[PDB]
């Protein structure tokens, strides 16, 4: 693997670890934790530490019921910002049933389980190079969040990126003295805005790393005085973050998604692949875009998409086919943002798109001119469906579809779309400061 | 919709 | 009639008038009015006026287009507050096309057109007893309205007499000196919330009373240092403002809905009417809970109706017969809320009607047991629909129900249709605090 | 359903 | 454009 | 106003983003008691003598701007959608035509011009519109075709493709195109034009120097 | 009452 | 010159 029993052991004596946090990430995606002392790290590699479960079920647990911990060896990190009393360790662990069995529900558990399906199909990885993007918010005398942006620059930008970039490379400086292989950082296109993108990687060691970021971009935010946030759109009017996900399926060591001599270098088995992930992309975006803001972004225009189709060059598409090819021949998925859950998403994407390769899908017409001329009823002609308008629409369609559900899977599915109509009805039920501004005077 | 992108993008560029 | 040519022009120079406004409704549901000179008045009666009849079209005018003002002598009304220099009086007014034509599209003329098809079928009146409920606010040094309530009261309460009721006399008593005839007043549910009935009238003269009202009550509000608020849902937690509508059909001065020998004394054409009404309740909702705010009233807790069902002694019902009958034997339609035109009401309210006692639907079982016990699928086991959750699931529902179309005009439709997917359409792009809060710490 | 209405019904009645 | 006119039309009747 | 505490100002556009004054204009002539606009038997009830003047009007109508919107401001209202008619076209009906024909018939028969506004010299104004409001008459002009479909939907140059021409867009452009003119100049007083053009250019060329803060939000910082 | 713990529940995830 | 003139009258309307 990477790292060994006597390995991990060796580490902790030479390295001072005073304190060892055992990671794993709930339903909403949330990476909670179970705290632990170097005292009782035996225990914890024997894979004996039980814990009341459903704090993966998040605000919907109804009993309490436990479950074990399996540490994987690989996934094991110290910190650096908490080097003093003893540094302070964290693995990342499989979630078990009590009696010996993988938890059903796990969202990571459930990513090994489909991607067991993709072996049986003959693959032999799947890859993840996810462009994350953030705000960075100041925080206060008091240290509460604001509503100021870090800076102001824009697509690119240099000498205003300074304020966010001081913090920018203080991220991207430690994530080096983390194990990282961070690709590059930039800015992005409204103020405040950021993003770093990394090496790819297989879907459960990257979807490792996307929970990890999350986690040290805001810790390296706030020991700077401002709040990292995720939102997908936390401004109105302003552009959302986002977090494509840019995949390619390989089949004994070699891209699958290539092909030299053949329409645009891509094989007929990219193309089955385009054809699923084309043909569930309504009935995934409760999970892809699972809040109630996730579709604030969703919006024409913010370069969000808002039409279902592909290409390799347009303005705001579902789908987009890297230019780059042979061992980076890939499909990138934009519609993804960073408030989805990491595991989940990789779930009904790969699955998405083994639906296709299997029945042997056929894909469509790759779009050029504009689907932003043809009205909903000129772009609802041509198998160009629109992305949900609301996280209830987007669960609507999500149920609606058998693929989908055996995707997570029974425990995983109820308790999501169960914990997501909540979510929506007091959003619902709310009554927010724009419908009062608007009627008091008007009624 | 570029246009509102592109209106996302230059109600920036330019306030 | 009432009034007369030389009637209304002595009553103005006895009574020493020097303002005259011609009012009008427009579509969105406001009282809009141009105001000329008593010196003018006379090309006023000539019904002469003219202006630019888009203002009716509300915020989806696109062009000037030419309209007549023809008023209505009967609706003829000075007002009491002023005399500061010169009373102001005012008229409602018939919009009239280019040429000598009722303007189609003009909310009121809608529902004497509705008016004409009942003629054709027999019934003389048809009369409306409203119960328009409101919240009074508090102003401020600015004079802005806060969200400080009026009172602490609750249910019929003796609110002290000074500041709870004071407010309410006040209002009661003015209205009296311009001609109304209220039968009553009280308070309401919750802390501010307050309530005064008047008498019932044709649909046409009690649509004038409602909008005459709303302003009224605004008028001396603000004389007393509140802002009213018709607004449907103003507080969360706390309920809303109803504007309850007690319907019932005539047939040459006789009650229609009136059966003494009969099963609870209700004609076979009552139990027509409350089938039609029954049938296209969630057609007729984006209409009689027209905004976006009228759909957080109609969540279940507050007495509010949500479904679709008929009984005399029930939960939230959306339909309601007050138990006397007689020439009062009257049907109850709930779900309207203040804030929907009035006109546009009564039009689609009084045309489910007649697309019920005509085609003789039939009435359904009378819901008494526990409607709200059960769910939305148990309930899918019987003639219980839901009425919509948002302002767009309910604009659905009324572009397929052909006779709601109808019942407007293919221009009161149109328009209608467009000011609210673009109403639903900014609401929703949005970014409210709301969904900050959630998603900024955890997401 | 109904208890949270009434469940705020009876919270300003009762405050 | 007329939607800049019904632009200009929908930011004061929605403000 | 005042006696009320507030400040009446009939500028143009004296707020950004919020639509602008226009002082329509409702004209109409006559010959001898009687409306000479109008017309019984006729294609939208409207005499010759019309067609003949309103042809006029949208002939020179990018011309008299000058003199008809004179102030700096006065660009900024004629902006596109905020019912300022942008471009040389008349109609019964359309999202903001240059002239628009009511529909009152009769005596009330009239043409209005809604280019012009309230920050305007009425009576300069108006000799400038009797002004093409007569070539026509009597060069016995063509009318040209009443905006239909409508042309906001449209390029600046499939407009082209039609009689259609914009407005001038800055008091500069319009100077400009009122200096050319042969009507308007001796359609003044060759006196009241050479104060007028040069009155404005100086306002124009003090307008176009200054420093407004806008250009700082913009490049004191960036560049 | 689970629905009033579920409804405990929710007000602290939902804040 | 008057140049200074028209320029020092200018000034007041101008300002
Ligand atoms: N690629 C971009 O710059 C667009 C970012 C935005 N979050 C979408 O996607
Ligand atoms: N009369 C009532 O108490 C009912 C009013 C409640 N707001 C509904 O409608
Ligand atoms: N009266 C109006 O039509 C207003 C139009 C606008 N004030 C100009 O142009
Ligand atoms: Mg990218
Ligand atoms: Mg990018
Ligand atoms: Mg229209
Ligand atoms: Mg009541
Ligand atoms: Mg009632
Ligand atoms: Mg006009
Ligand atoms: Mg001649
Ligand atoms: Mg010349």
């Amino acid at each position: 693997a990477k790292y060994t029993r006597e390995d991990i052991e060796k580490l902790v004596k030479e390295e001072n670890v005073k304190y060892i946090r055992l990671q794993f990430t709930d339903i909403l995606g949330t990476i909670k934790n179970v705290e632990i002392p170097v005292s009782q790290l035996g225990k914890a590699l024997d894979n004996k530490v039980m814990f009341d479960g459903s704090s993966i079920e998040g605000f919907v647990r109804i009993e309490e019921s436990d479950m074990y911990l399996y540490p994987d060896l690989n996934t094991f990190v110290i910190f650096p910002w908490t080097a003093e009393k003893g540094k302070v360790a964290r693995f990342i662990c499989d979630i078990y049933n009590p009696d010996g069995t993988p938890f059903e529900g796990d969202p990571r558990n459930n990513l090994k389980r489909i991607l067991k399906e993709m072996e049986d199909l003959g693959f032999s990885d799947f890859n993840l190079g996810p462009e994350p993007e953030f705000f960075l918010f100041k925080l206060d005398e008091k240290g509460e969040p604001t509503l100021e942006l870090n800076d102001k620059g824009g697509y690119f930008d240099l000498a205003p990126t300074d304020l966010g970039e001081n913090c920018r490379r203080d991220i991207v400086l430690e994530l080096e003295e983390m194990g990282f292989e961070i690709e590059a950082s930039h800015h992005e296109v409204a103020p405040g805005q950021h993003e770093i993108d990394f090496k790819y990687a297989g879907a459960v060691r990257s979807c490792d790393d996307i929970q990890t970021f999350k986690l040290v971009v805001k810790t390296i935010a706030r020991k700077h005085g401002l709040h990292a946030t995720f939102m997908p759109k936390p401004l109105f009017g302003v552009n959302g973050s986002g977090m494509h996900c840019n995949l390619s399926l390989f089949k004994n060591g070699v891209n699958a998604f290539f092909d030299e001599n053949a329409d645009l270098q891509l094989s007929e088995t990219a193309k089955h692949f385009i054809a699923g992930i084309v043909k569930h992309a309504t009935s995934f975006t409760a999970v892809t875009n699972p809040t109630v803001n996730s579709y604030k972004r969703l919006v024409p225009g913010y370069e969000a998409p808002c039409y279902v189709a592909w290409s390799a060059q347009n303005r705001s598409p579902l789908i987009r086919i890297p230019a780059s090819r042979g061992i980076s021949t890939r499909v990138e998925v934009r519609s993804v943002d960073p408030a989805a859950n990491p595991y989940l998403a990789l779930s009904v994407l790969l699955a998405a798109g083994l639906d296709g390769i299997k029945n042997k899908l056929e894909a469509p017409a790759p779009i050029d001119r504009n689907i932003y001329v043809m009205s909903k009823e000129e772009r609802m002609e041509n198998g160009i469906v629109d992305l949900p308008a609301t996280l209830a629409e987007a669960l609507e369609e999500f149920k609606s579809n058998e693929v989908m559900v055996k995707a997570l899977g029974e425990h995983l599915f109820e308790h999501f779309i169960e914990a997501k109509e909540i979510e929506w009805d007091m959003f619902r039920t709310q009554v927010h400061p724009w419908e009062r501004e608007q009627y008091m005077s008007q009624y | 919709k570029m246009l509102e992108g592109q209106n996302a993008h230059f109600r920036y560029k330019n306030r």
